[PDB]
C-alpha cells in the first residue's frame, strides 16, 4: 500500500526488491524506484544477479513508462535530481537513496520536494540525520520522521548484541572491526576516488578503512562513544563479510556466558535480526541469510573476562537490506503520514 | 530401487544428492558413499556446497557412519581401497568412480566382482575400452550389462558432445577445434604447487592454462562418424565452475548462418537437446546458469560464422553441476535398462544357460 | 619363489609348468593344482607332454596329494569351487585359473577367498574388466595395484600383439584384419558331439572353423591406438598346438618393402621383442617352431604385401607352448612388481609412480 | 658457504632461494634440496613464481639428475623417508622441512640422523624445539642449537616489535588476528581437512583459526600469554598479510605516541626485520619487501590509551622466508654446530 519509490536502484534495491518478494507482509508498495542507470539494464540487473543469482522473477512490461513484475508492477526512471525526479506523480510514500551520493537529508528533502512523504537512507547520512537502526535507534524511533537514515551494514549489523551486552555485562572499551566487503564506494580499478584506498583496484587488497559504524555507534548507542571505538577494514570481496572486533566489556564474564546471552536474545528477539552458533560456516553458507549474523562461540574468546574477541560471518548486503528492510516496513506500518 | 554408492567422496561425489534427493524420478538410491573423512565433514560438506549452495535438504547426521538425508538415510564408507568396500554386502548395482586413479574399469571392476552390479565412470577414463558414453548421443546406444562399468566423458565435452553432435547432425562439418574455459579446481593448486605437470603446478586462480583435451578425441569416441574432425585446447582457466568454449568448424555445408542452425537449435534444443542444450537469447554470464540444470548454454547472438561456414559457436555451462545431472542420465536409463525380469534361452538349445551353471562342459569350451 | 597354485591343470599350464620347470630363477613356484583326474594321471598327464615329449625330467608320484618332481611336491585339490581350497594356507600370492570355468572377473574372487591375492586369469579377455599385460605390448602399462586379477588372453591374441605394435608404430597402419591357423585343440568336439557352438560342435580333428575371435578387438582392447580398429575370424585347422596368422592391412605407409618392415621388425625384435617377435628367415611349418619358445615366428619373407598399403602379413606361432613361456614373464612381472624389493629411481624428475598411488599429491591430480 | 638441504621446499624456500640469491653473499651453500617434484618443475618452482613473478634468474639443469641456479650446481632429493635423503654425502649442516609434518623433533632429527645437523621449519616447533624466532629468539639462540623451527609467519612477523610494544608500554592484554592468505594447506578446493573451514574450496571465504602467534606468544615472552593471546583468519587472498590485533596495553597512552615509540623500532631493531609508515598501501606494496611489515601508525589506533588497535600488512610470505633466510644467515653466521 506504501507507494514507495528508493533512490539508487543497487543490490540492495534489487535485495529490497527481492526481500519485499522475500519479505511477506509487504504494505511497501514500491510501484516506482529510482537509479540513474539504464532502467531495462536495471530491469536485467533486477532480473539479473550475481549473488544471490538472477531474480528468476519473470516480468512483463509494455512500453518504456510502464514496467510490470510478479504482478506488482513496479516504475522506475533514472535521474539525478531527486526534484528532476518527479515523486508527486506517485505521492511517494518511502524512499531509501542506495546512491549514497544523497548523503545528506537536502535529496531527501529534494526527493520530499518532489512528492515524497517518508525518507530513510540505508547509508549514513553525513550530517543532518539522525539515523534509525534496528535493536538501536528503532525503538525511540517515530514514524514521523519523514527523513531518517540508517548506517553502514557494519553499525546496522554490529549494534544489538553489544549493546545487549552492554546491557548484560558492559563494555569498559571496544575494538570494533569488519571483514568489509567490496562496492562502488571503492574503485574496481585504482580509478580516481577520494580515498585512495578505495581510489586503488585492490582486487586482493583490502582497505584499511573506518566506516561509520565506530562513528554511528553514538547516535544508535547513546552510550557506547570512543570507549567502544574501532575501525573498518574493506576487504576485496564482494559477499557477505565477517565482524571483527575485541571488547573489553565491563562485568567480569567468559565466552559461553555471553553466547546463551547472545543465543537467548536471538531466541526471541535478534530472531530474523541476527544469529550466533559455532558450526564453521563460510561466506557462500550465507547466500540470503537474514539473520544478519552468526556470532561464532570458539574463537570468541574472552581475557581477564573483559578483553573478548568477537566474530561473525555478516550479510553486508542482503541481511543488510533485511535490516534495512526491517524498519521499512515498520515505518510503513504506524502510517502517521 | 537400484542398489547405488559412491566410491570415494568428491565434489561430484558432493554433486550428485543435490541433483538425486532433489530428484523427484531417481528409482534408484544411494546408500553409502565412501566419505574417509566423516560425516560431520561429509555432511557440512554435502549439506554446504561451495557454489551451489548449502543443500536445501536436512541431511542429518544420524550415525557418523550412517547420517540422514531430510530422512532418508545413507551408509558412509572410509577407506581407499575396492576389495574392502564391501559393495557384495551393500548389494550396490551402482557406484559412482570417485577416486579418479581408476581411468580404468580393471580398476572400477575391483568394485564390480565387490557387489558392484555395475560401475558409474564419472570422468575420461584413460582405459579407452569401455564404450564412450554420452547422453543425447550414445546414452541409449549404450548397452545394459554388457561391461557394467559405464563411462562418462569430460563434463566439458560431455556437455559440448550433444551440442557438438547437433551440429555436424544440423550441418555436416569438414572438422573443428575450439576452446573451452576450464574454471579453476583443485586440480590446478591454488599454489604453485609441485606438479606432474608444469601447467596445474602454477598458482591456479590468477594463471589461465591452456592445455589438452582428449575431450576433442572423446567427441570422436562418441561421434564415431565424426572421427578426426575434433580438436581445440583445454583452456584451463580461473573460475569456481563454468566452462564455455567457442568451437572453430569449417561446416562441410553450404555456409548458412547459425541462427538457423540455432533454429534447428532452437528446434533440437527443444527436441531432444533439452536438459542440456540451451540456447538463451539474453547474453548472460556464469552466474546465470548456476544451480540451473540446462547443460549446454549456448548465445545464437554471440555466436557467428566466418564464411558463413566457419561457424563462431560458443555455449556457457557449468562443469560439474550439469555434469552432475549426467549422472541421473544413465542412471534412471540402466534402471529402466536393468533387467528385473528373466530369460528366455533353451538350457538346451541355449545349453549355455545349462553351462551358465554347468561351465565346467565340454559341451561349452568355446574359444577356449 | 612365489607360491603358485592351479584350479585343475591348464592344459597350457602343464607344460607351462615343465617350462616353469624349465625355467631356472622363476620368482614364483607352484605348490597345487586342483587334480579332479588322479596324480598319476595329471602326473602322466604333466611327466608326459603329448607334443613335445615327455619331461625329460623325473616326477615322484608322491600321495594322492601330493606327488613330486625331480624333488618338487606339489599338493593336489579336486574341486570346482576355489573358496575351500585354501591358497592362503598355501600362501599362493597368484593362483592359475586352472579352469577357465570363472571366465567372469568375479569368478576369482573365491580364489582371493580361497587365498589369493592376486588372480592368474588364465582365461582370454571373456569378460572386460580385467586387461591382460603382454610382454613387448602391454605388459609395463601393469605397475603393482593395478588389476590383481590378470588375465591370459588368447595366444592369437597374446601373438597377434607383439608384431601388430611395429605396424601401428614403426610405420603406421589405416586398419586392417587376420585370421588365425588355429591348431586343432579338444574344445571342439572330436565328433558331431553336444556343444552350444555351431561348429567346434561339429567332429573336430578333419576341419577347419571360420570362427569368432575378438582377439583383434583384444588387441584394439590393449591397443586403443586400434580401438574399433581391427577385425579378423579363427580358423581351427587341425593341428596339435601350432598356428598362423592371417593378416591383411591397409598399412598407412608408402608401401615399402616387408623386408625393411620385417628389418625393422627384426630391429624392433631386436628392441623390446626377445623371446616375443622372431622373424626369421627360413621357410619353414608346423614342426619347425614346435617346442620353439620364441613367441613370434616369421620367416620374414612370408608376410608380404600387395601393393604396399594392402599388407599381406603371415606368421606361424606357437598355440600353447610358447604362449606358456609367455604367460611366465607377466606371471613374474608381478613378481618383478612384487613389493618388499626396493623399487625407489626417481621421484625428483619422475614422481609419476611415486603420486601415482595419490594424486592429492602436492599436484598430481592429471585430468582433474 | 653453508652446505644447506631443505626438506618439503616450497614456495617460502623457493622465496628463501629468490632470497638466497638477493642475499648477496649468502653464507648458506645450500647445494641439495628435498623435493619429490620434478627437477623442472622444481626448477619453475623456484624458476617459476607466482608472486614475485618467476625467479629473475635463469635455471639450468645437466641434463635431468641436477640443476645449476646463478652459476653454482643444486641437488633435490626425493624420498618421503624422513633419513633415507642423503643429507650425508654432504654430511648437511642446515635442513629446513617444508613438510612441516614433523612438528616433533625427530622427523628433523631423522633429517640430521642421515647427514644433516641444523633444522628450522615453518611449522611451529611443538615442544622439543627452541621456539626461535628472529627478533625474540634469534639472539637467545646459541648454534649449538641445531633443530629449531619458525611459527607461523604471523608469529613470525608480530615477533620482534609486538615484544617492542610491551616494551615501550607494558600490555595488559592482546588478542592478535591475521589477515592470513588462502594457500594449499586449507583446501584450496574442498578436501578433507580436518578445520570444516580449511576444509571447503572458499576462494572468496575466510577461515577463523588461531596460530603459534597466539601460542609462541609465551614461548617467544613469557608474560605475553593468554591475556596476550589471540586468533588467526587464513583470508581470501594470495599475498602479505596483515595483524588484526589491538593490544591492551598496560601504560597510558596515544596511538603515534607508541609509533613514535615505533619509529625508534624501525630506527633500531625493526630495521630490515619490519618497518612502519602511513601512506596507505597494499600487500603488493609490500610484495619482494623484506621489513616484515609496515604498522597502520596512523589505524593502529589508540581507544582508552591501553587497549591499542596494531595494523600491519605483514610480509606472510617473503620476509617469512627473508626472516628465516636471515635466521638462516644467523645460523649461516655464529658456525659452530
Ligand atoms: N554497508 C555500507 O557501507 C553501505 C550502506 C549504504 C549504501 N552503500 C552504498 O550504496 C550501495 C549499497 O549496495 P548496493 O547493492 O545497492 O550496490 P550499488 O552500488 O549498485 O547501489 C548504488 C546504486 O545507486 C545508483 N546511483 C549512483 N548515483 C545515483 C543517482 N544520482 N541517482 C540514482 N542512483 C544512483 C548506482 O548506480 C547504484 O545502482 C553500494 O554502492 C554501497 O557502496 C553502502
Ligand atoms: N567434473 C568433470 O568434468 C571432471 C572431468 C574429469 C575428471 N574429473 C575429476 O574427477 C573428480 C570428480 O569431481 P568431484 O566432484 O568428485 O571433485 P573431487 O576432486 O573432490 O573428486 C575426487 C576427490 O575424492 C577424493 N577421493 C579420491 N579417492 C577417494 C577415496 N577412496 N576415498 C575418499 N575420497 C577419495 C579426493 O579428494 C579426490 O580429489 C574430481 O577429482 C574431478 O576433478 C572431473
Ligand atoms: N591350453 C590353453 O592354452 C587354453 C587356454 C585357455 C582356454 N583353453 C580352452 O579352454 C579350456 C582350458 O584349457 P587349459 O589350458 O586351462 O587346460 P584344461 O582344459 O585342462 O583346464 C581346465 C582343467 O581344470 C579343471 N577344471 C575345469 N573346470 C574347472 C573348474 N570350475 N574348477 C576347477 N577345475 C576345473 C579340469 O581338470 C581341467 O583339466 C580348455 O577346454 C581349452 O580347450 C585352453
Ligand atoms: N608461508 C606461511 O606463512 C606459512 C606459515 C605456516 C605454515 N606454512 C606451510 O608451509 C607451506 C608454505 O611454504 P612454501 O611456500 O615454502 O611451500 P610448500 O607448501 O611446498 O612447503 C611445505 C609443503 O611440503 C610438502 N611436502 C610433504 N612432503 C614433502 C616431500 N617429501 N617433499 C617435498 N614436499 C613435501 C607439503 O605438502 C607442504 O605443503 C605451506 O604448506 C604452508 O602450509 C606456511
Amino acid at each position: 500500500k506504501l507507494k514507495v519509490a528508493i533512490n539508487g536502484f543497487g543490490r540492495i534495491g534489487r535485495n529490497f526488491l527481492r526481500c519485499w518478494h522475500g519479505r511477506k507482509d509487504s504494505p511497501l508498495d514500491v510501484v516506482v524506484i529510482n537509479d540513474t542507470g539504464g532502467v531495462k539494464q536495471a530491469s536485467h540487473l533486477l532480473k539479473y544477479d550475481s549473488i544471490l543469482g538472477t531474480f528468476d522473477a519473470d516480468v512483463k512490461t509494455a512500453g518504456d513508462s510502464a514496467i510490470s513484475v510478479d504482478g506488482k508492477v513496479i516504475k522506475v526512471v533514472s535521474d539525478r535530481n531527486p526534484v528532476n525526479l518527479p515523486w508527486g506523480d506517485m505521492g511517494i510514500d518511502l524512499v531509501i537513496e542506495g546512491t549514497g551520493v544523497f548523503v545528506d537529508r537536502d535529496g531527501a528533502g529534494k526527493h520530499l520536494q518532489a512528492g515524497a512523504k517518508k525518507v530513510l537512507i540505508t547509508a549514513p547520512g553525513k550530517g543532518d540525520i539522525p539515523t534509525y537502526v534496528v535493536g538501536v535507534n528503532e525503538e525511540g524511533y517515530t514514524h514521523a520522521d519523514t527523513i531518517i537514515s540508517n548506517a553502514s551494514c557494519t553499525t546496522n549489523c554490529l549494534a544489538p548484541f553489544v549493546k545487549v551486552l552492554d546491557q548484560k555485562f558492559g563494555i569498559i572499551k571496544g575494538t570494533m572491526t569488519t571483514t568489509h566487503s567490496y562496492t562502488g564506494d571503492q574503485r574496481l580499478l585504482d580509478a580516481s576516488h577520494r580515498d585512495l584506498r578505495r581510489a586503488r583496484a585492490a582486487c586482493l587488497n583490502i582497505v584499511p578503512t573506518s566506516t561509520g559504524a565506530a562513528k554511528a555507534v553514538a547516535l544508535v548507542l547513546p552510550n557506547l562513544k570512543g570507549k567502544l571505538n574501532g575501525i573498518a577494514l574493506r576487504v576485496p570481496t564482494p559477499n557477505v563479510s565477517v565482524v571483527d572486533l575485541v571488547v573489553q566489556v565491563s562485568k567480569k564474564t567468559f565466552a559461553e556466558e555471553v553466547n546463551a546471552a547472545f543465543r537467548e536474545s536471538a531466541d526471541n528477539e535478534l530472531k530474523g535480526i541476527l544469529s550466533v552458533c559455532d558450526e564453521p560456516l563460510v561466506s557462500i553458507d550465507f547466500r540470503c541469510t537474514d539473520v544478519s549474523s552468526t556470532i561464532d562461540s570458539s574463537l570468541t574468546m574472552v581475557m581477564g573476562d573483559d578483553m573478548v574477541k568477537v566474530i561473525a560471518w555478516y550479510d553486508n548486503e542482503w541481511g543488510y537490506s533485511q535490516r534495512v528492510v526491517d524498519l521499512a516496513d515498520i515505518v510503513a506500518n504506524k502510517w502517521q503520514a | 530401487k537400484l542398489k547405488v554408492a559412491i566410491n570415494g567422496f568428491g565434489r561430484i561425489g558432493r554433486n550428485f544428492l543435490r541433483c538425486w534427493h532433489g530428484r523427484k524420478d531417481s528409482p534408484l538410491d544411494v546408500v553409502v558413499v565412501n566419505d574417509s573423512g566423516g560425516v560431520k565433514s561429509a555432511t557440512h560438506l554435502l549439506k554446504y556446497d561451495s557454489i551451489l549452495g548449502t543443500f536445501k535438504a536436512d541431511v542429518k547426521i544420524i550415525d557418523n557412519e550412517t547420517f540422514s538425508i531430510d530422512g532418508k538415510p545413507i551408509k558412509v564408507v572410509s577407506n581407499r581401497d575396492p576389495l574392502k568396500l564391501p559393495w557384495a554386502e551393500l548389494g550396490i548395482d551402482i557406484v559412482i568412480e570417485g577416486t579418479g586413479v581408476f581411468v580404468d574399469g580393471p580398476g572400477a571392476g575391483k568394485h564390480i566382482q565387490a557387489g558392484a552390479k555395475k560401475v558409474i565412470i564419472t570422468a575420461p577414463a584413460k582405459g579407452s575400452d569401455i564404450p564412450t558414453y554420452v547422453v543425447g548421443v550414445n546414452e541409449k546406444d549404450y548397452g545394459h550389462d554388457v561391461a557394467n562399468i559405464i563411462s562418462n566423458a569430460s563434463c566439458t565435452t560431455n556437455c559440448l558432445a550433444p551440442f557438438v553432435k547437433v551440429l555436424d547432425e544440423e550441418l555436416g562439418i569438414v572438422k573443428g577445434t575450439m576452446t573451452t574455459t576450464h574454471s579453476y579446481t583443485g586440480d590446478q593448486r591454488l599454489l604453485d604447487a609441485s606438479h606432474r605437470d608444469l601447467r596445474r603446478a602454477r598458482a591456479a586462480a590468477l594463471n589461465i592454462v591452456p592445455t589438452s583435451t582428449g575431450a576433442a578425441k572423446a567427441v570422436s569416441l562418441v561421434l564415431p562418424q565424426l572421427k578426426g574432425k575434433l580438436n581445440g585446447i583445454a583452456l584451463r582457466v580461473p573460475t569456481p565452475n563454468v566452462s564455455v568454449v567457442d568451437l572453430v568448424v569449417n561446416i562441410e555445408k553450404v555456409g548458412v548462418t547459425a541462427e538457423d542452425v540455432n533454429n534447428a537449435f532452437r528446434k533440437a534444443a527443444a527436441g531432444p537437446l533439452k536438459g542440456v542444450l540451451d540456447v538463451c537469447d539474453i547474453p548472460l554470464v556464469s552466474v546465470d546458469f548456476r544451480c540451473s540444470d540446462f547443460s549446454s548454454t549456448i548465445d545464437s547472438s554471440l555466436t557467428m560464422v566466418m564464411g558463413g561456414d566457419m561457424v563462431k559457436v560458443v555455449a556457457w555451462y557449468d562443469n560439474e553441476w550439469g555434469y552432475s545431472q549426467r549422472v541421473v542420465d544413465l542412471a534412471d536409463l540402466v534402471a529402466n535398462k536393468w533387467p528385473g525380469l528373466e530369460g528366455s534361452v533353451a538350457s538346451g538349445d541355449p545349453l549355455e544357460d545349462f553351462c551358465k551353471d554347468n561351465p565346467a562342459d565340454e559341451e561349452c569350451k568355446l574359444y577356449e
